[PDB]
RNA sequence: GUAGUAGCAAAUAUUCAAAUGAGAACUUUGAAGGCCGAAGAGGGGAAAGGUUCCAUGUGAACGGCACUUGCACAUGGGUUA
RNA sequence: GUCUCCAAGGUGAACAGCCUCUGGUCGAUGGAACAAUGUAGGCAAGGGAAGUCGGCAAAAUGGAUCCGUAACUUCGGGAAA
RNA sequence: CGACGGAAGCGUCGCGGUGACCGCCUUGAAGUACAAUUUCCAUCGAGCGGCGGGUAGAAUCCUUUGCAGACGACUUAAACGCGACGGGGUAUUGUAAGUGGCAGAGUGGCCGCCACGAUCCACUGAGAUUCAGCCCUUUGUCGCUCCGAUUCGU
């Protein structure tokens, strides 16, 4: 018989199945629709979720309740140190899908990134693309990698650069082994791709190249992983009364006689967290470049010199050095891991998409406990030097 | 470089000891310098002296001390087929004046 | 077959050194840290049991892990009105 | 499950509970991890029985001193109202 | 060798080299006695003995990490960095012990002195704790830098 009540179910049938990622670095599952009418230029970049904080900024919002009033929102640090492109990959539009046609790699490879194709890197020779960079000292071998990359422009539809993160620089990761992904590169025609990929070998895009200030952005990476777990936590079914028999935190009923089978609908207890996920719609509020008053937390109302990283270090990720992205709002992972940052695939047209940043106040006060402190200068102070 | 060796360690069992059951905290302590010494001299058999026993279970099972300065002496058994050449005797060792405080890892001398 | 699976989880708790031994988380000594807390986990007796008492020794079995151990096994001793 | 004798110090009204001395004892197979579900013990913003057949369970009250104590009543009580 | 072919191109075409067929010539077929699979192809795969050329690694266990975790698994680390102390940063509590006081309700002796006194004040936002899954790090101290094991081939 039908059920008593009406409420709609527990969970989401659409992020199944529930289990571990088959990967740790976030997998880009679509690029944005290519332009050719536009200049060439990168659609994603690899980040390190560090911390958050919260700040202080004055809302334009005509009709609204905020306009010209002041709101506080939390934010993301995602430290984003340039990438270094170290190869090329051509795909062609078959009947059967994208199929890679060919990769070519660039003469010189830093050791961080030739510990990705280790297990132990130590432990190896270190053989790692030796053979191929010597075909770069031979005017036969250059005119065979000039022949390949002729031979991208003739057939590849889709062009991807290989960057790799320089995860050496951001000491509190501990990490030496870097991060390497496919960027797909959009604009221009297939040989302004190639061009545009192989004028950059061993060179570095900053996170300005891809992103900027004010647009919005998805986030993808792996949530926080929180092994096995019961369905009241995992699914968020309600708890049974206090008087039930062999435990409270279960679903009761899970199927009818018929079928005579339990449906994959229902319910059940396993992993938790550790799920791939891909966020639509992040503003970026500030890009701080390394050199420039824009890498520090002063506001055109606040002065106080001071940089982005609380005092005491971000917790658990430590000081940041290097180009960052403020984002607004909450970010996929734990502290230390690495995000894709990609480009919209919509059409951004709303009036928050559009809307201008302008922040106030920087919190910078120690996030491992009740700070009361923005800088070391002022706790010392206050303590007459301690 | 030299079998028999000699220094002088402060032990951080707060940290080592943190989230451990009441019941099993001080014997989890022996566990622990067990491990140190095996450790930072490498070898399998260690010896814990009584007096420094005695140390870990004075405040009871459950308060062991956060620190703790222990002198640690590798040396040679010389018992008929002993099943390791070394072993460790891991003893307790006197605090200076000032305490803990800027007291690093001391070598001791003959 | 089930299956080396269910299961060993009440009565707060053990640790260090040395001795003995083929073999020691489990025997013994010493030191420490705990418990019973006198309506006791202390010291006796009535029923009931019947040698379980004591010493020495011990291949196996048994003491639902283990044992060098013993209320087990072997030999001997022990209850005086 | 099974009759009975002896019975220290402190706190306190108290062979209550809690801690200790004499005496006894650490005998309950151990080791490593700290998922779900469970068993036992807890806590919780704002609301306060809306939960549920039903306040089930839990919480709240609790000792002592002084003040004060209604209906009703078989005049004794009710009353620690 | 050259060009072309990317939808799975693994093929096509051109030039040169070379064999066969064909052309011409020569010679043979039987008694294999009336049929008995007309064994002989390419598709890789090879397994071996030789003759040349080419190549001179990884994975896993043990250890480590906690961005992971029931166990497996997973993310890290393994001659320079790592590890153990210590220091600084950060945070929690709320001002340590000792010393001194012409602070302290008072009280007991002596002839102001002495004894008792909870508490109070100064040194003292002091002392204690702070990664165990916090941040930086030799001013400074110390150690270790790898004995091994199991496999894997077109
Ligand atoms: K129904
Ligand atoms: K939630
Ligand atoms: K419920
Ligand atoms: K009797
Ligand atoms: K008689
Ligand atoms: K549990
Ligand atoms: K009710
Ligand atoms: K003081
Ligand atoms: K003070
Ligand atoms: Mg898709
Ligand atoms: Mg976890
Ligand atoms: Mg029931
Ligand atoms: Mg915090
Ligand atoms: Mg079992
Ligand atoms: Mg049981
Ligand atoms: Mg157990
Ligand atoms: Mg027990
Ligand atoms: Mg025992
Ligand atoms: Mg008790
Ligand atoms: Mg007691
Ligand atoms: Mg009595
Ligand atoms: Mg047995
Ligand atoms: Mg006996
Ligand atoms: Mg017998
Ligand atoms: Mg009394
Ligand atoms: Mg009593
Ligand atoms: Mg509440
Ligand atoms: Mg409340
Ligand atoms: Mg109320
Ligand atoms: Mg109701
Ligand atoms: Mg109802
Ligand atoms: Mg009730
Ligand atoms: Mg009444
Ligand atoms: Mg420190
Ligand atoms: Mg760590």
């Amino acid at each position: 018989s039908h059920r008593k009540f009406e409420h709609p179910r527990h969970g989401s049938l659409g992020f199944l199945p529930r289990k571990r990622a088959a990967r740790h670095r976030g997998k880009v599952k679509a690029f944005p629709k290519d332009d050719p009418s536009k200049p060439c230029k990168l659609t994603a970049f690899l980040g390190y979720k560090a911390g958050m904080t919260h700040i202080v900024r004055e809302v334009e919002k005509p009709g609204s309740k905020l306009h010209k009033k002041e709101t506080c929102e939390a934010v993301t640090i995602v430290e984003t140190p340039p990438m270094v492109i170290v190869g090329v990959v051509g795909y062609v539009k078959t009947p059967r899908g994208l199929r890679c046609l060919n990769t070519v790699w660039a003469q010189h490879l830093s050791e961080d990134i030739k510990r990705r194709f280790y297990k132990n890197w130590c432990k190896s020779k270190k053989k790692a693309f030796l053979k191929y960079s010597k075909k770069y000292e031979t005017d036969e071998g250059k005119k065979d990698i000039q022949a390949q990359l002729e031979k991208l422009k003739k057939y590849a539809c889709v062009i991807r650069v290989l960057a790799h993160t320089q995860i050496r620089k951001m000491k509190g990761l501990k990490q030496k082994k870097a991060h390497l992904m496919e960027i797909q590169v959009n604009g221009g025609s297939i040989a302004q791709k190639v061009d545009f990929a192989y004028g950059f070998f061993e060179k570095q895009v900053p996170v300005d190249a891809v992103f900027q200030k004010d647009e919005m952005i998805d986030i993808i990476g792996v949530t926080k992983g929180k092994g096995y777990e019961g369905v009241v936590t995992r699914w968020g079914v309600t708890r049974l009364p206090r008087k039930t028999h062999r435990g409270l935190r279960k679903v009761a009923c899970i199927g009818a006689w018929h079928p005579a089978r339990v449906s994959f609908t229902v319910a059940r207890a396993g992993q938790n967290g550790y799920h791939h996920r891909t966020e639509m719609n992040k503003k970026v509020y500030k890009l701080g470049k390394v050199g420039q008053e824009s890498h520090t937390a002063l506001t055109e109302f606040d002065r106080t010199e001071k940089d982005i990283t609380p005092i005491g270090g971000f917790p658990h990720y430590g000081v940041v050095k290097e180009d960052y992205l403020l984002i607004k709002g909450c970010c996929v992972g734990t502290k230390k891991r690495v995000v894709t940052l990609r480009q919209s695939l919509l059409n951004q047209t709303s009036r928050v998409a559009l809307e201008e940043i302008k922040l106030k106040f920087i919190d910078t006060s120690s996030k491992f406990g009740h700070g009361r402190f923005q800088t070391t200068q002022e706790k010392q102070k206050f303590y007459g030097r301690l | 470089k030299e079998e028999v060796v000699s220094r002088e360690y402060t032990i951080n069992l707060h940290k080592r000891l943190h989230g451990c059951t009441f019941k099993k905290k001080a014997p989890t302590a022996i566990k622990e310098i067990r491990k140190f010494a095996q450790k930072a001299m490498g070898t399998k058999d260690v010896r814990v002296d009584v007096k420094l026993n005695k140390q870990i279970w004075s405040r009871g099972i459950r308060s062991v001390p956060r620190r703790v300065r222990v002198r640690i002496a590798r040396k040679r058994n010389d018992d008929e087929d002993a099943k390791e050449e070394l072993y460790s005797l891991v003893t307790v060792a006197e605090i200076p004046a000032e305490g803990l405080k800027g007291l690093g890892t001391k070598i001791i001398e003959d």
